[PDB]
C-alpha cells in the first residue's frame, strides 16, 4: 500500500495519457486499468483527486460507442461517487451532462451506472439538481419508466421525488412527459414494496400540483392507489393515504371508486388513529356532490362505520369534522338519502351529533355540525328524539351569539366580515336558521322555536344583505305563519313590509319564500 | 462474472434499506 499513494499517483497521469488517446484499441485498455483502479482506498482517492483523470474519463464514457470501454468509465465514476471528494470531483467536470446522455444506453450495465450514480449526485452533492435538470434528464427518467427490472425503476423514481419535490418547473415537465400516467401504471403493475413506496412519494409530491392533480385523477390515480390501502408495509399506505387525500377534491367525477370506497369504509375501523383521519377526510371530498359515491357508501355500512367514528374520536376534531362532513354528505340529494336519515338515528348518533354542538366544540365542527342536523331533520322520525335532546334551545343560542357578533362588525372590526376560528360567523347564522326551518315543520318544534322568542330575530334576519340568510329567514317564518298565533305575531312585528319588498329579490328562492310567507298570512 | 444487476442491489442496500 505504501506504493500505492506513490507509484499509481505517478501512475495516473500515464492512464491519462491513454484515455486521450486517438486509437480506438488501446484507449480500452486504459479504460480497463482505470477502472481497477478505482477499487482500491489509493487509486481510488488517486484518480478521484486527479482533476486530470477524471474529465478525461468522463470525456470517454460519452464518446467512445464501444460497448465495453462504456462500462468500465462509466463503472469508475461510480465508485468515485461513493465519496464526496468523488461526488464534487464528478459534478466539477461535469459528468452529469454525460450520465444523463448515458441514460440512453442499450447496455445495462451502463444504464445502471448512469441512474445509480446520478442518484448520489442528487443525494449528497449540491447543484445537482439544476444540472440534472439542465440536461434534461427529466425527460429522459420518465421516458425510462417503461423499463421492468424494479429495482432500477425504484432508484429512477426516486430521482424523480428529488428533483420534483417544491419545484413547479420540473413538475411542469414531467406532466408534459406523461409521467402521471407512467407512474399511475406502476401502481398497478408491481408488487416490489420499494418500488410502491418510492413511485407513491413522487405521486404525493406531485397531487399538492394543481395542473398535475386533474391529470393524475384521469390516470386512474384514485383506483390505482386504493389497491395498496391494504398492503402489508405502513409507509406505503399512509403514503398512498396522503396522496389520496390531496386527489379526492377532483376526483368527484370518477368512476369504478366500488373498490376505493368500500376500502375507505373498513379503513375507518383500524387501530391507527392517522389511517382514520385520512379515510374520513378522502370519504368527506368524494361523497361531496357526487351522488353515485354517496349511495356507494351508504351501501357499504358507511354511514355505521362514520357515526362510530364520530363515538370513538371524542374531542378529536381533526377526525370529527370530517366525519361528521361526509355525514352530511350522506344524508341529503341522492336516492338513498332517506335510508342514511334513518340509520343515524338508528345507529345512536342523534345524541352524540347533538353534544357537538356544545363546548368544547369550535366553530368549524359547530359549523358541520348544524348542516348534518338540518339533513337529518328532513326526516320526520327525527323530529322528537332531536327535540328530545335539546337541539332547538342550542341551535337558537348559537344564532344569537353569531348574529350578535356581526352587529359589532356592521361597525368595523377590520372588513365587511372577517373570520373567527376560520369560520365567518355570518355562515353560522345562516346553518342555523336553515336547520331551524327544517325542524320548524313540526308542530311541537314550532312551539318551542316560539316560545324562544324568536320571531323578532327573524324578521330583523329579512332585512340581511345576504341573500342565502334572506332566504331561511323567510323559510322559517313561512313554516311558523302556519300557526295563527306565530301568525300574528309576525305581522305584529311589522313583517309584511319588508316580506312585500323581497317579492322582488333577485333570488328566486328569496321571492318564492317571502310570498309563501304572505300567502300564508293572508288566508288564515 | 458479476451479474450487471448487483449494482443496482448493492446501491439499494446502502442508500435506503
Amino acid at each position: 500500500y505504501q506504493d500505492d499513494a506513490e507509484l499509481a499517483t505517478r501512475a495516473i497521469p500515464e492512464l491519462t495519457k491513454l484515455l486521450n488517446d486517438e486509437d480506438q484499441v488501446v484507449v480500452n485498455k486504459a479504460a480497463v486499468m482505470v477502472h481497477q483502479l478505482s477499487k482500491k482506498e489509493a487509486s481510488r482517492h488517486a484518480i478521484m483527486r486527479s482533476p486530470q483523470m477524471v474529465s478525461a474519463i468522463v470525456r470517454t464514457m460519452q464518446n467512445t460507442n464501444d460497448v465495453e470501454t462504456a462500462r468500465c468509465t462509466a463503472g469508475t465514476l461510480h465508485n468515485l461517487s461513493h465519496h464526496r471528494e468523488g461526488l464534487l470531483a464528478i459534478f466539477k467536470s461535469g459528468g452529469i451532462p454525460a450520465l444523463v446522455k448515458m441514460l440512453g444506453s442499450p447496455v445495462d450495465s451502463v444504464l445502471f451506472y448512469a441512474i445509480t450514480t446520478l442518484h448520489n449526485l442528487l443525494l449528497h452533492q449540491e447543484g445537482a439538481k439544476m444540472a440534472v435538470r439542465l440536461a434534461g434528464g427529466l425527460q429522459k427518467m420518465v421516458a425510462l419508466l417503461n423499463k421492468t427490472n424494479v429495482k432500477f425503476l425504484a432508484i429512477t423514481t426516486d430521482c424523480l421525488q428529488i428533483l420534483a419535490y417544491g419545484n413547479q418547473e420540473s413538475k411542469l415537465i414531467i406532466l408534459a412527459s406523461g409521467g402521471p400516467q407512467a407512474l399511475v401504471n406502476i401502481m398497478r403493475t408491481y408488487t416490489y414494496e420499494k418500488l410502491l413506496w418510492t413511485t407513491s412519494r413522487v405521486l404525493k409530491v406531485l397531487s399538492v400540483c394543481s395542473s398535475n392533480k386533474p391529470a393524475i385523477v384521469e390516470a386512474g390515480g384514485m383506483q390505482a392507489l386504493g389497491l395498496h390501502l391494504t398492503d402489508p408495509s405502513q409507509r406505503l399506505v399512509q403514503n398512498c393515504l396522503w396522496t389520496l387525500r390531496n386527489l379526492s377534491d377532483a376526483a368527484t367525477k370518477q368512476e369504478g371508486m366500488e373498490g376505493l370506497l368500500g376500502t375507505l369504509v373498513q379503513l375507518l375501523g383500524s387501530d391507527d388513529i392517522n389511517v382514520v383521519t385520512c379515510a374520513a377526510g378522502i370519504l368527506s371530498n368524494l361523497t361531496c356532490n357526487n351522488y353515485k359515491n354517496k349511495m356507494m357508501v351508504c351501501q357499504v355500512g358507511g354511514i355505521e362505520a362514520l357515526v362510530r367514528t364520530v363515538l370513538r374520536a371524542g374531542d378529536r376534531e381533526d377526525i370529527t369534522e370530517p366525519a361528521i362532513c361526509a355525514l352530511r354528505h350522506l344524508t341529503s340529494r341522492h336516492q338513498e338519502a332517506e335510508m342514511a336519515q334513518n340509520a343515524v338515528r338508528l345507529h345512536y348518533g342523534l345524541p352524540v351529533v347533538v353534544k357537538l354542538l356544545h363546548p368544547p366544540s369550535h366553530w368549524p365542527l359547530i359549523k358541520a355540525t348544524v348542516g348534518l342536523i338540518r339533513n337529518l331533520a328532513l326526516c320526520p322520525a327525527n323530529h322528537a328524539p332531536l327535540r328530545e335532546q335539546g337541539a332547538i334551545p342550542r341551535l337558537v343560542q348559537l344564532l344569537v351569539r353569531a348574529h350578535q357578533d356581526t352587529q359589532r362588525r356592521t361597525s368595523m372590526g377590520g372588513t365587511q366580515q372577517q373570520f373567527v376560528e376560520g369560520v365567518r360567523m355570518e355562515e353560522i347564522v345562516e346553518g342555523c336558521t336553515g336547520a331551524l326551518h327544517i325542524l320548524a315543520r313540526d308542530v311541537h318544534n314550532r312551539i318551542v322555536i316560539r316560545g324562544l322568542n324568536t320571531i323578532p330575530l327573524f324578521v330583523q334576519l329579512l332585512y340581511s344583505p345576504i341573500e342565502n340568510i334572506q332566504r331561511v329567514a323567510a323559510g322559517v317564518l313561512c313554516e311558523l305563519a302556519q300557526d295563527k298565533e306565530a301568525a300574528e305575531a309576525i305581522e305584529a312585528e311589522g313583517a309584511t313590509a319588508p316580506l312585500t319588498e323581497l317579492l322582488h329579490s333577485r333570488n328566486e328562492g328569496v321571492a318564492t319564500y317571502a310570498a309563501a310567507v304572505l300567502f300564508r298570512m293572508s288566508e288564515d | 462474472e458479476e451479474n450487471p444487476e448487483s449494482i443496482l442491489d448493492e446501491h439499494v442496500q446502502r442508500v435506503m434499506k
